[PDB]
């Protein structure tokens, strides 16, 4: 007992440690590999984009939306008040995490002309149909029926949050750097 | 306390393995 | 073909506690870029691995600049562009120049004693020492048997073995008499062909040693991880073995 | 523990082998188990399920000899199977419709168990093993459906992985681990292929455990009255040996089922599929209407039913301080449907086993059957009016059947007396 | 989106005893080559499949001559060369034009009545009918609501149900009033656009029916083989089931 | 049939589960089998083999999540595993050296069986099941080694397929069926990958049958004297329960073996490989010195031994009217080696079981062991002089051991008396 | 039981027929597919091939050697009579199957300058090494040390047959149609 | 002749399946 149990349970503990050390790699091998984690930024040439046309680009496996908003889209966008919104967080990686979901915090330029966002519905990850669709003149998700506005904010449907905005910036007059 | 040796042995055996494995 | 002689080099990575000399790998990288890359490539080595720990460990900005020198045909689009660190090194520019990614693991450096594999058991596979022996194994003049019988476009190398051999060098029953054979690679290393950062010695033996080390890391980047994992698993199984021994001993104490 | 005769070697080789490995004795005891004489045609679905498992394994093994689990080659490899490898079109259609046959058989199996109380004591272990088998089947079919790498494959994988991503706190990590990257990509396809190969053998092992579990307790019958264990004569008076009496019966039933299945495969193989899966997967665009397979539509509907506006969802959000949101509540409801199906042996508190002698349990059981069909139908519909309301009511009744109705019926019901013996039932 | 209305066509390959009309498939191949192939491609369809049984069944030499009209980049050397029967049809020359290999299986012409799927049970999937309706679904004049507001570079199609719609033709609820939608493809067919050698009429209806039949064959080139195998299996299982029924009856007569 | 105690449910949950599924009783009977108390360290290789099978399955399932069975991607996918995936280098080396560990373990297992007469009656079924397992292991290792798609993989596949095609008449058809084309190509790689995934589960089933067979017959011991079945007390004086005694002994032995194995894997993974397999497969050029893996070298040597000029080969050619040529004779000899290894239980006609009490059998068995090592060594050597004579003599002795020596020793040998009981041997 | 046995064994026979009908496709799908069987002839340019240099091409997934035999190779190959050849058959698919393994019957032209051949050892499929290797001025298979004459005929080793010659012909002055 | 029905029945059952299966 005093020594009979100590040895057996010490052996069991060492065996458990070895078993865990062997088991952990079997699970960790399924995490993203070195090649996946190395995927860096990309550069998009927006030289040919009139107002109203959306430009969909593959990045990290998913679509990124880059839409140049028109006169009316930006009017509607800036007209909506923070209280009318289902989600008041801007969900923007560029500005600070506490920033409010005003139209000026959803775009890259102060004019609110270029809207760059993950085209990935925050419900379960479908691609909303753009080109002025839905009930708010924005994007409509057909998987379960989510409505987004001209700023990419959730207004109606299962989606909890607004469409996220990546770390994005204009590197020159005609070139954006995603990620 | 009733299982002082059973509990102490398991932890001590585990520590002796992890503690030594980090000596490289 | 066969397996002949090689010069045993005390590489730092040899041994249970052997580890890459980061500076040596940086020198080898330079020699590869400036000399070997002209013909050879490493289609399997990702460029980003020049900053992965346990290797040359360059700053990612330097790696990014090194990667920019390569032109690459985008996997999707099709139009050429500058190389990113996510891309692999290019294919061998020269058709018949083999890829050097796995060369340090694709060659045996020792053979014997009598097909018992004991020499490899005590000396290792010998890939880097065979590379070193091929780079440094170009003599000044060919063997006497070949003067005026050299295959056009080939050069004699002491350590190469899978090459053709002039009929003048074989004996009566088909066996070649020369130590080496005729390789299609011109002597690529010449004294001070490279100018190093720290002014380190840049003789042929130095460049060959450095590039061998670099090619060893290129073939197996996770060697230092492999040996850390090994030592760990060994220490664990050692503790468990001791405990299981004492357990079996106290358990059988009663029956017998 | 039904009394019966035991194996007895007669020939030389049998005597030689029995003393060394009693495998023939085990086989004899397995195929000679006494079974009730009064089993009706609803007991034939176990053999159908066994055949479906074997067919799926064989067809998948032959298919994997030609399929390439690579995003740049998976769709091309499947079309190569369809067009180039001799017989490949028939093999692929067999493997595709075998899932539908497997799941229709499994649902019939499950609902027979629900009606006749085959989940009740002493048959709880069999039910639990079956539930594990069903979860394994669901996972296997899910990961198989992604291998073609069409539009439906891609976006079904996306949605199913988002379900895991919806878990609070550890959800994003679990989703990344299960995807091996930011989104479904080559790593996801490759790991799914590996696990799709793996899982059917686990299902086979679980099915062997199923067989042993139901061999231990015996076989349930429509009467609900156990076989008489008092003596061998009475046991034989209530039962017949499984071979040949029920072997041939179940084989004939399987032959008819296979007649229908082969007619479907030969003359409308892709009626149960979706045309969109014949489009190469496009990560940059989603189909205008994604629809799961029919055997996942009920629980997909249960997932869709509970939106933010539902009162129970709001209560869950309030009690959890916002941790349980509408999305995670829907995921929890989808899994909790299968959960409440799982532990029905402890919710049904009625002493009488067979549902044939429970006058008012029949009404609720057939309402549940209609409800399962309605959930199947409404899963494919949009969540607009009136589909949302009927979906909510269907899910609510599904949960109330197990959680509310069955415990109450266990107390207030007045069942009728079953027959004294299986002999009395079989002789009338 | 939603399900549109497609004009049901009595194709020769409908029902259990359905067989591709060889001449119709040849006409469909002709009209595909001279009209559709300019913008479209069938990457999954080998050219050699034109000679296989249960299809167009063209002579081997004719198929080999037909394959020469394509310029294909060789996999061996990465150089352009004349096509060969072993090569698939070219990809879509125009980007915004999908592959027509599986179009006849990638579209469902029949939907409803209320999502129960009964319509497809008695009418089939209807992919060929959808293609026929799309090809012939271009009216001379667009809807009156859209006039003056037509999208640029798009054409109205009575059968298409996935394109944009002008704001004028939409309703208060937000659904399109027009049965059709605006597709990005001009009317491809036109009376006497292709000269059939056998003298069969070249109206838009006949041509569209021929293209639909050919595209059905391309999608499922082993449909007749599938039906024959289905009949064979059904008959085997029918005989087996009758014999098993008799056996079961005889066996259970003893205990009953 | 060794008398011993039976499982008794103690706690409430155990009593509940026993009446429904006696899985715990089966596990108890399995781990509590009375085994002889005089077993030496050569009995530890069964647990080693069980661990090797489990390790191979687990590591292979892990690897298949990242490996692409396509000629344009297989080598690249393996390099991706080595370089990019977390710990993939360790997993690949573990799966590569686990084959070597598995085969050294089975060779030790087999030679223990040969020495101690564990193949003899009543243990023929165990030996036959083991031989089936060994054939399955050989096929699995062959296909696995083909999967990397290096030079050695390609040319080993070429050689093995050629050996299959050497069969008269039907050889070409069988070779084309196995290859799926004129030569080794993508179809061969893909089907080999599928069957490499399939086979280990068949091996696991065969191992379960192996376990059941040796449980039925009872374990063998060095003395060769069976346990006393007369009474429980006498059986206990000859045996101890498998748990905890032999469980712990075998686990300790496995721990030491794993210490050595992990040292090898972590400090020289490529010693047991071939450098040429790190070269992408080149159908247009062969390595100058292709060599099989060490665990196939002895039978490769037996294949190479019989050339056209050997007298027995010429006799076979003459008797068969040229149907059996040197190539097919070599193939037949390579398979007949396994055939005699399987047929040993009926060739050894000696009544005494253990080789410990057979003075001549000791000499001949150790000659056989030296001969197996010599065959392993000479398989890797060229066929020139003197290696041809060495290989011929080694193969001749291998065949003469089973076909000639053992039947004769069964008649002319004069064994010595074994101990009266296992108790007598243990107490000494 | 006359009728009893008749019915039972008829059921067994129908079941066996159905089982065989189901089993045969499982075996048959492993045979070469329509894609593999459709592989046709190729064309090889020999405009830049000098005497003594071998050209290795890929056909049916195997190497084919096209060698311009030098004067020495032609002289050596024609010297050996049929007596010392291991097998008499030329094994050339372009002439009568019964023809002897003469140098004239091992080449595509009457002067024996050209030699088109399968570069696959007839023993177990390895690739013989060229360059006037072996003990007969021809090829040498190192897998099992087999020797092939200058004309490709087997002279020593375990190979039972000469290296086969496929269908070939000079459609042009400097082109060969393999297959 | 000892097994007319056992033998003839097996062949007759097989022929009926094959003979009819070729009707289409
Ligand atoms: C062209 C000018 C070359 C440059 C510069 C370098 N190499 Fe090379 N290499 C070249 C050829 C044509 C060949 C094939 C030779 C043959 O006979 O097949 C090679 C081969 C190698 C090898 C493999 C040798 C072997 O036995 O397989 C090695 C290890 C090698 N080369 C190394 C190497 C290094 C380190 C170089 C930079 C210092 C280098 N080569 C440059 C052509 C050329
Ligand atoms: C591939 C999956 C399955 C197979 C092959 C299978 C097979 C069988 C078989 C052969 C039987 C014997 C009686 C019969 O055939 O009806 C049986 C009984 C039963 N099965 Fe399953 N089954 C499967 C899945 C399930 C599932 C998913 C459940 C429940 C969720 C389930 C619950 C039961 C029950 C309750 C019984 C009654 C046992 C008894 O009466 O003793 N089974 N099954
Ligand atoms: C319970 C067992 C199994 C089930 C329920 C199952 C189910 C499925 C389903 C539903 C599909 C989708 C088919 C399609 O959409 O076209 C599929 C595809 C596939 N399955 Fe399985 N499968 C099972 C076992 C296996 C096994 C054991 C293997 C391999 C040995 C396998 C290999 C494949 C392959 C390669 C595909 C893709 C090819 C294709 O689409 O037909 N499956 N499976
Ligand atoms: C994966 C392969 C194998 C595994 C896991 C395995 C496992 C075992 C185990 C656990 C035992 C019990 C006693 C012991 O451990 O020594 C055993 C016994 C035995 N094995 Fe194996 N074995 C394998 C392959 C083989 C093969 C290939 C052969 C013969 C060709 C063989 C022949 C025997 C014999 C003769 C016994 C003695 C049984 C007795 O004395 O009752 N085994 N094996
Ligand atoms: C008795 C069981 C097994 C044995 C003896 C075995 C043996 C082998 C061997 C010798 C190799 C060659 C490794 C190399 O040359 O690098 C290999 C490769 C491979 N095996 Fe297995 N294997 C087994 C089971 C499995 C299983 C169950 C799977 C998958 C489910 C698998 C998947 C693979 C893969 C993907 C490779 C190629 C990757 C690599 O080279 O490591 N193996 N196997
Ligand atoms: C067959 C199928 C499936 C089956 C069963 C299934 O259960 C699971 C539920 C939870 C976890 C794991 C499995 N999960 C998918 O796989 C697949 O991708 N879809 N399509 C699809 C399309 C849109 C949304 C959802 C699914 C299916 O219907
Ligand atoms: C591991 C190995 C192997 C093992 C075992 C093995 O047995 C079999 C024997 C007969 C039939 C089927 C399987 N056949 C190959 O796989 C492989 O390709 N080589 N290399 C190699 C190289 C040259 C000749 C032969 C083989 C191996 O040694």
């Amino acid at each position: 007992g005093t020594r009979r149990d100590f040895l057996y349970y010490a052996t069991a503990g060492a065996g458990a440690v070895a078993t865990g050390a062997a088991v952990w790699p079997l699970i960790n091998q399924m995490n993203p590999s070195a090649d996946v984690q190395a995927l860096a930024s990309i550069f998009v040439d927006v030289s040919s984009v009139e107002p109203g046309v959306q430009l969909t680009v593959k990045f990290l496996g998913k679509p990124i939306f880059i839409r140049r908003r028109t006169e009316a889209d930006i009017e509607l966008g800036r007209s909506v008040q923070l209280g009318q919104l289902v989600d008041t967080n801007a969900r923007n990686a560029n500005i600070d995490a506490g920033a409010e979901a005003t139209d000026q915090n959803r775009t890259l330029d102060e004019a609110g002309e270029w809207l760059v966002m993950w085209g990935v519905c925050t419900h379960l990850g479908c691609v909303p149909i753009g080109g002025v669709s839905g009930d708010f003149g924005g994007w409509f998700c057909p998987c379960h029926g989510s409505h987004y506005d001209s700023a990419g904010r959730i207004r109606k449907g299962p989606a909890p949050e607004n469409l996220p905005i990546p770390l994005a910036k204009f590197i020159d007059e005609t070139t954006i750097q995603l990620g | 306390w009733k299982y002082r040796y059973r509990l102490g042995g398991f932890a001590s055996g585990a520590l002796l393995a992890l503690a030594l494995a980090g000596i490289f | 073909a066969g397996g002949g002689h090689v010069e045993d080099v005390p590489f730092s990575f040899e041994g249970p506690f052997g580890t890459f000399d980061q500076h040596q790998l940086q020198r080898g990288l330079q020699v590869y870029t400036e000399v070997c890359a002209a013909c050879h490539g490493m289609k399997f080595v990702p460029i980003r691995s020049l900053s992965e720990p346990g290797g040359p460990e360059l700053p990612e900005d330097q790696v990014r600049a090194y990667a920019t020198q390569f032109t690459v045909t985008d996997e999707e689009t099709g139009e050429d562009r500058e190389g990113k660190p996510t891309d692999h090194f290019p294919h061998s520019a020269l058709e018949n120049a083999p890829d050097l990614s796995l060369m340090a693991k694709a060659r045996a450096g020792f053979h014997g004693p009598m097909g018992t594999g004991i020499s490899q058991l005590f000396n290792g596979i010998g890939g880097p020492e065979y590379i070193y022996s091929v780079l440094t194994g170009f003599p000044e003049e060919p063997p006497k048997c070949a003067e005026g019988h050299e295959p056009d476009g080939f050069y004699y190398n002491r350590a190469f073995q899978n090459g053709s051999v002039p009929d003048t060098c074989k004996d009566a029953n088909g066996v070649k008499t020369t130590a080496g054979s005729w390789i299609a690679m011109p002597p690529p290393l010449m004294d001070d062909l490279v100018e190093y950062a720290d002014g380190h010695d840049a003789s042929v033996h130095a460049m060959a040693e450095d590039v061998s080390a670099f090619l060893m890391w290129a073939a197996e980047p996770k060697l230092m991880a492999r040996k850390q994992a090994g030592f760990t698993a060994v220490m664990f199984l050692t503790v468990l073995s001791v405990l299981l021994y004492l357990t079996n001993k106290r358990l059988w104490a009663g029956v017998k | 523990g039904i009394p019966h005769d035991h194996y007895e070697p007669r020939t030389g080789i049998e005597k030689w082998l029995h003393s060394r490995l009693p495998i023939v004795a085990l086989a004899y005891d397995t195929i000679m188990i006494p079974t009730p004489r009064n089993l009706n045609w609803m007991w034939i679905w176990g053999v159908v399920l066994a055949f479906c498992l074997v067919l799926q394994i064989v067809t998948g093994i032959v298919l994997a000899m030609h399929y390439t689990p690579h995003v740049d080659l998976a769709f091309a490899s499947v079309e190569h199977i369809m067009r180039n490898v001799n017989g490949g079109f028939m093999l692929r259609y067999l493997h595709a419709n075998g899932a539908s046959l497997f799941f229709i058989a499994v649902y019939l199996h499950i609902f027979r168990g629900l009606y006749y109380g085959s989940y009740k004591a002493p048959r709880e272990v069999t039910w639990i093993v079956g539930m594990l088998i069903y979860l394994a089947m669901m996972a296997t079919a899910f990961m198989g459906y992604v291998l073609p790498w069409g539009q439906m494959s891609f976006w079904g994988a996306t949605v199913i992985t988002g379900l895991f991503g919806a878990i609070p706190g550890i959800g994003h990590s679990i989703q990344t681990w299960l995807l091996g990257g930011p989104a479904v990509d080559n790593a996801t396809l490759n790991r799914f292929f590996s696990l799709h190969y793996l899982l059917p053998f686990v299902i086979a092992a679980l099915v062997a455990i199923h067989i042993w579990a139901f061999h231990s307790t015996g076989n349930n019958n429509p009467t609900g009255v156990e076989v008489r264990r008092t003596s061998k004569a009475e046991a034989q008076k209530d039962t017949v040996p499984f071979w040949p009496y029920f072997i041939i019966k179940d084989v004939f039933a399987l032959a008819v089922v296979l007649l229908v299945f082969f007619a479907i495969v030969g003359f409308m193989p892709n009626y149960l599929g979706h045309p969109d899966n014949y489009i190469e997967a496009n990560p940059l665009s989603t189909p205008a209407h994604i629809v799961p397979e029919w055997y996942f539509l009920p629980f997909y509907a249960i997932l869709r039913a509970f939106t933010a506006d539902v009162w129970v969802v709001q209560i869950a959000n309030f009690i959890s301080f916002g941790i349980i949101d509408a999305k995670f509540f829907g995921v929890l409801a989808m899994f909790g449907a299968i959960l409440v199906m799982a532990l029905v042996p402890w919710l049904d508190t009625s002493p009488v086993r067979s549902g044939r002698y429970r006058p008012m349990f029949k009404i609720y059981f057939w309402l549940l059957a209609a409800d399962f069909v309605i959930l199947t139908w409404v899963g494919a519909q949009q969540t607009t009016f009136p589909y949302d309301w009927i979906s909510l009511i269907a899910s609510a009744y599904w949960f109330a059947y197990f959680l509310v109705i069955l415990p109450i019926l266990g107390a207030i019901e007045k069942p009728v007396a079953p027959p004294a013996t299986i002999e009395e039932d079989f002789n009338a």
